[PDB]
């Protein structure tokens, strides 16, 4: 009859949705996101993590003749299995630590407190995303932000060039980005680690006085010193970005210097501590520590989401190298195109306990200096047990089963919202621009889907996505620049 | 981005990736973006229909909507074997069933309605759950339960399609307002249902509003609807020892508390926190001990029954099994102290889950695929429909009529081209019916879809030559009567004014309908229609004298709301220029508590059709209050 | 704690009220309050101007509540 003819059309559609996108909920693992906020801890010495496990609730209920209260409203519930081991001198111990975390029921959705709450999915900028003056890498600890200032520079000749200059707005301090480099790699390894060796040199005055006068005017140079000058490679001045590199060098050099001390890393040490502290004779502890939570500022799952060669994300200086070298080009980049965008699911939800290992951190290594043992088991014994059902709820990021229908394709299983607790998205901020469509959203987003209470806050995935497998649910392999 | 140089229709040609929620509507490039964002709302404000149909305009991807929107439907996702059954209610059980491979041992659930959030929920096709027994094995893709949505071969539905003709009718047709015939009315059907939760704790009892002397029963038993929509109403009283109010069963007072819904009410679930010797002495308590004697008996038949799988080494149990005995154990337990909200409460709280068939009123929001609004102002017999006479279709009766003023301001055409492909269907099939041998009925269906869409026409000519003698006549015959699919895709293979062009001038027979009493001749249609969440129920607020919530807590009929006077509302009241009066108003109907008094009580003791009401000229208590603080304060006012 | 209160307001302005019974957590109430101090804290603050105020609250965790009020010599 018509209804075999009708199903038997529907199954030769030849147009069919992908099943990966609409089940992506369930093929996605928590470990993936847990394993990065417990390495987190690793910072403590004594603290090792050894891994996490995601285990089912089995157990089954026995009579207890002592009092039992158990809730009319029902949460179904899993239990998540953080396993560390803190090894020192004092003692060796094994730390395992049990959280609630809600349960995946039908495969979309969580029953929490006796309500119906649904994940979406939210969007989210990938990383070097523009801001006034700067240019920022999200991290999962501190971000890195490059900020920018116009200063006036006088060349050997006289003449006067304005040039930008990048400083590391970092540890709330803003510090010039070439003597994090030098405090590390020393002077000559930093120009070597951005192979700028060859082409600029530093010369001392009375060299200068010998050289011959036509190369200066063939070369830019520049006084650093009565005594110390600075020459550049003319091909090299051409470029505004080799340009910044240049001016943040003249910004790290003060008058009052002498070649022996450029050459020494220490004195790079000292002034990067000198930057932070007040007093003058703890700049070498308060540098090298400078530079430990610089290492620390990158971490494991910002180096998978980067679509960068992984010679750029190898460390933190690769990534700042390769920020600074394409600066001009990064900061062109359009916010809106879905190529510099993603869609992140678990992150947000298992984000609140990076907050908690947070604050343990800070508790252990600042507040006393008493035995560690029992501080850093208090960091664990500190979090409660539903520490991440409380804040999922409470903090509202989840979503209630308003549905009136059983149609829930696009009202819940594919919606996105690009709100959010940390969103570039906000009424105060008048975000008319992101509230709008761009050509990147066809075959991607929802072009007529969103609600008219918050026009472009919220809208609805396309049937017929593919996110590319091994982007990490990025919309492109590569961003916006191609960079090559 | 500025730049759509970068959109190039060759690369987006034939594909509908770039939509989403409008591969639900049919000729969408024809339809304007506000028109379909408003789709796209509606689609979401939906409400389930009893009578859900397949669109006759079909975008060929609604099925893949049904599927992948599991709400719906309960598909076995394993080969199983059914353990055993058990029985809560008539209308609520449970299925125990063992994996054939795994061996595990899980569940399922059986109950009549779907509770999604307020009032909205829908009724279960419990068919198949219901027919399977002890040691039947349930196939691996079967579908125990399903929504009204899906149908036999599990084609989705989110309406109904519904004879429209656009017609001006008396007037009742205007603006964005629509005349519907009864019986038409009665295809467009939602469900409700709720949830509500009466607390009685110690010094509280319950009427006996559905019971006798003789039987005391407070509230609606499972198989039985609400009366007079109140489920029940509990006094409380000072103390319970004495027991003196038993004369009292019958009355109510406005202290008692009135708990309103109507439907029949499915199941009930009490949470007890009191010992059974102190319930059963005594008979008011009858009724309850029933449903809670009932709530054990199924939690222990559960226990016993699972005990050797749940408690054996083996424990090949789901975790929805083993939570379901746990907290069957627990309700067994003893010493089982039942907590709400944090807090431990005296007496019990019961849950009814209540459902009602809920038809279609005056005031509901009914809409098509393509943006437009409607409501329904006016509920008409069939005969006082527009019916056309004096033709081959003598007697057919237009379900729906529509404004035709402004229709082109809407841009939302397509909703016509699909009233006039259905309208022309209607011939072709009038055409299958009246002559020729099965053979000629398939030709003239293939013309006509060769016509619409040929990729349709290529699959209907493969499943007609699949299709036995006997079942290819059962087809011709449902096409004939019930009706003709045609596919119009979204963007890539719908008709066009060229198209429907051509068709009208090979289709020579083809003309308007002269209806019974009109003048003009009118084209009636089959147009795909859905219902809207929105009923004037939502934003009703009436009040007299003496938010409070109670409504929200089901404890009041209607809201109370009070409605608010402003500045503006008083400068407009003002141009009347008798100020005098609209300070009257204001301390009679709130500020001025004597002068309010004042106006209930000659309201009530005067000429019922002669009101004049005379009001004191005294201060109000807000203003005694501020000359009382105001002169401890030191400062007193000099009318300035 | 007596001392602390004023650092407590800073970061917390609701706290005077929340105290007493009469934002979304606007007069909650002390016990309230002290169960859901740490998701207080982070709901006010200021990301510059209190920072130093939430890393010192942080430190000294075990600090904020008073159990045992101390009466100096008669």
């Amino acid at each position: 009859m018509i209804s075999n003819f009708r199903k038997f059309h529907g199954n030769k559609n030849q147009e069919k949705f992908n099943e990966n996108l609409i089940l992506n909920k369930e093929n996605e693992s928590i470990l993936n996101y847990l394993d990065p906020i417990c390495k987190t801890l690793e910072i403590i010495p004594e603290i090792t993590y050894l891994g996490s496990s995601v285990e089912p609730i089995n157990k089954v209920y026995k009579f207890n003749k002592e009092e039992k209260t158990s809730d009319i409203e029902r949460s179904e519930l899993q239990l998540i299995k953080m396993s560390f081991l803190i090894e020192k001198d004092d003692k060796k111990e094994e730390i395992n630590k049990f959280i609630y975390f809600p349960k995946l029921i039908d495969s979309q959705y969580f029953i929490i407190n006796g309500n119906r709450y649904y994940p979406i999915y939210q969007l989210l900028d990938s990383g070097t995303y523009r801001t006034n003056k700067a240019l920022t890498l999200k991290t999962l600890l501190m971000p890195i932000v490059l900020r920018e200032k116009k200063e006036t520079f006088d060349d050997i000749n006289g003449e006067t060039h304005t040039m930008l200059n990048v400083d590391l707005d970092l540890f709330k301090s803003k510090v010039p980005f070439l003597i994090y480099f030098f405090s590390k790699f020393g002077f000559e390894g930093t120009l070597e680690y951005f192979g700028l060796q060859d082409l600029i040199h530093v010369l001392m005055k009375e060299d200068l006085d010998q050289l011959d006068e036509d190369e200066i005017n063939d070369n830019v140079i520049f006084m650093i010193t009565k005594n110390i000058s600075l020459v550049v490679d003319k091909n090299f001045f051409s470029n505004k970005n080799n340009q910044i590199i240049i001016a943040t060098l003249l910004n790290c050099f003060n008058t009052r210097i002498k070649i022996d001390k450029i050459y020494e890393k220490d004195y790079w040490v000292k002034k990067l501590g000198g930057y932070f502290t007040t007093n003058n004779s703890n700049k070498q502890e308060k540098g090298e520590g400078i530079i430990l939570s610089f290492e620390r500022i990158l971490d494991e799952w910002t180096k998978k989401i980067l679509r960068t060669e992984e010679k750029n994300k190898e460390d933190i200086y690769s990534v700042v190298r390769w920020m600074i070298n394409n600066y001009l080009a990064l900061v062109k980049q359009d916010n809106m195109n879905l190529a510099n965008k993603r869609i992140r699911l678990y992150e947000y939800l298992l984000h609140p306990l990076l907050i908690k290992f947070s604050k343990g951190t800070y508790r252990v290594l600042n507040n006393r200096n008493s035995n560690k043992f029992e501080k850093i088991k208090t960091i664990f014994s500190n979090i409660q047990e539903g520490f991440l059902v409380k804040k999922i709820i409470n903090n509202e990021l989840l979503r209630y089963d308003n549905s009136v229908n059983s149609i829930s394709l696009f009202t819940l299983i594919l919606r996105y919202t690009q709100s959010g607790p940390q969103s570039p998205f906000s009424s105060n901020s008048t975000n008319n621009k992101l509230r709008g469509l761009h050509p990147s959203y066809l075959g991607r987003l929802g072009l007529t889907s969103t609600s008219a209470g918050d026009p472009g806050a919220s809208g609805s995935l396309t049937p017929f996505l593919e996110l590319p497998e091994n982007s990490y649910m990025h919309f492109t392999e590569e961003p916006e620049i191609n960079l090559n | 981005m500025d730049d759509i140089s970068v959109i190039k229709n060759e690369d987006y040609e034939g594909s509908h990736r770039f939509l989403a929620e409008e591969l639900l509507m049919p000729n969408a490039n024809k339809t304007d973006g506000n028109r379909s964002t408003m789709f796209c709302s509606h689609l979401a404000q939906a409400v389930t229909l009893q009578k859900a149909e397949p669109p006759l305009v079909y975008t060929n991807f609604e099925n893949q909507v049904g599927k992948y929107s599991t709400a719906g439907y309960r598909k076995a996702n394993s080969n199983y074997k059914v353990i055993e059954k058990i029985y809560k209610n008539d209308y609520n059980y449970v299925l125990i069933v063992q994996d054939q491979e795994t061996g595990e041992y899980t569940l399922f659930e059986r109950a009549e309605c779907e509770f999604l959030t307020e009032h909205y929920g829908f009724q279960w096709d419990n068919d198949k759950i219901d027919s399977l027994k002890k040691d039947d094995t349930i196939e691996k893709d079967t579908v125990l339960y399903k929504n009204t949505c899906y149908d036999e071969n599990m084609n989705f539905g989110y309406g109904v399609n519904l004879n429209a003709a656009y017609f001006s009718y008396k007037n009742e047709t205007l603006e964005d307002a629509i005349v519907i015939s009864e019986s038409a009315a009665k295809k467009l059907g939602t469900f409700s249902v709720n949830k509500v939760k009466v607390s009685v704790n110690t010094n509280d009892i319950l009427l006996n509003l559905y019971g006798d002397n003789e039987n005391y029963k407070g509230f609606p038993d499972i198989g039985e609807h609400i009366k007079n929509q109140i489920i029940a109403s509990r006094r409380r009283f000072d103390y319970n020892t004495a027991l003196y109010e038993l004369k009292n069963l019958n009355e109510m007072r406005d202290s008692d508390t009135p708990f309103f819904a109507d439907g029949k009410i499915v199941d009930i679930e009490i949470f007890s926190n009191v010992p059974e010797e102190e319930l059963k002495v005594q008979k008011y308590n009858e009724q309850v001990l029933y449903y809670i004697n009932k709530q054990k008996e199924f939690s222990n038949n559960v226990y016993q029954k699972l005990k050797k799988i749940v408690e054996g080494k083996d424990n090949n149990v789901s975790d929805k099994l083993l939570h379901f005995y746990n907290n069957c154990k627990m309700r067994i337990d003893e010493n089982i102290s039942y907590t709400y909200q944090n807090s431990k409460f005296s007496g019990f709280i019961m849950e009814f889950t209540i459902l009602e068939e809920e038809p279609l009123n005056k005031g509901s929001k009914i809409t098509g695929r393509y943006g437009n609004k409607g409501v329904i102002s006016k509920i008409l017999p069939d005969d006082q429909m527009p019916t056309v006479a004096e033709g081959r279709f003598k007697g057919l009766k237009a379900d729906i009529c529509l404004n035709p003023l402004g229709v082109f301001n809407r841009l939302n055409p397509s909703q016509l081209i699909e009233q006039e492909l259905n309208w022309i269907a209607k011939f072709i099939r009038k055409d299958m019916e009246e002559a020729g041998s099965n053979e000629e009925k398939v030709s003239i269906l293939l013309d006509f879809l060769n016509r619409v869409n040929k990729e349709e026409t290529e699959l209907m000519e493969e499943f007609i030559n699949s299709l036995n003698k006997t079942e290819l006549e059962e087809f011709l015959n449902d096409i004939i009567e019930n009706g003709i699919p045609i596919c119009q895709k979204p963007f890539f293979g719908n008709i066009g004014l060229d198209e429907l062009w051509e068709l009208y001038n090979h289709y020579d027979h083809i003309d308007y309908f002269k209806c019974e009493g009109i003048s003009t001749p009118l084209i009636i249609g089959e147009i795909y229609m859905v219902r809207l969440k929105h009923e004037p129920h939502s934003k009703f607020s009436a009040r007299s004298t003496s938010k409070s919530k109670n409504f929200k807590e089901h404890k009041d009929l209607y809201s109370k709301t009070p409605v608010r006077i402003g500045n503006m509302e008083i400068s407009n009241l003002s141009l009347t220029n008798e100020m005098g009066s609209i300070m009257d108003m204001l301390n009679s109907y709130s500020n001025n508590e004597t002068n309010r008094r004042e106006l209930i009580m000659q309201l009530l003791t005067g000429n019922p059709f002669d009101t004049n009401i005379d009001l004191s000229d005294v201060e109000s208590g807000t203003s005694k209050i501020l000359k009382s603080l105001f002169t401890c304060l030191g400062l007193s006012i000099d009318d300035v | 704690n007596p001392i602390l209160f004023t650092i407590i307001k800073k970061c917390i302005p609701s706290i005077n009220k929340i105290i007493n019974y009469q934002g979304e957590d606007d007069y909650i109430g002390l016990v309230k309050f002290k169960d859901n101090f740490d998701d207080l804290l982070e709901k006010y603050t200021d990301k510059k101007k209190y920072q130093k105020e939430y890393d010192f609250l942080i430190e000294n965790h075990d600090k904020i509540f008073i159990n045992k009020l101390p009466v100096f010599s008669h």
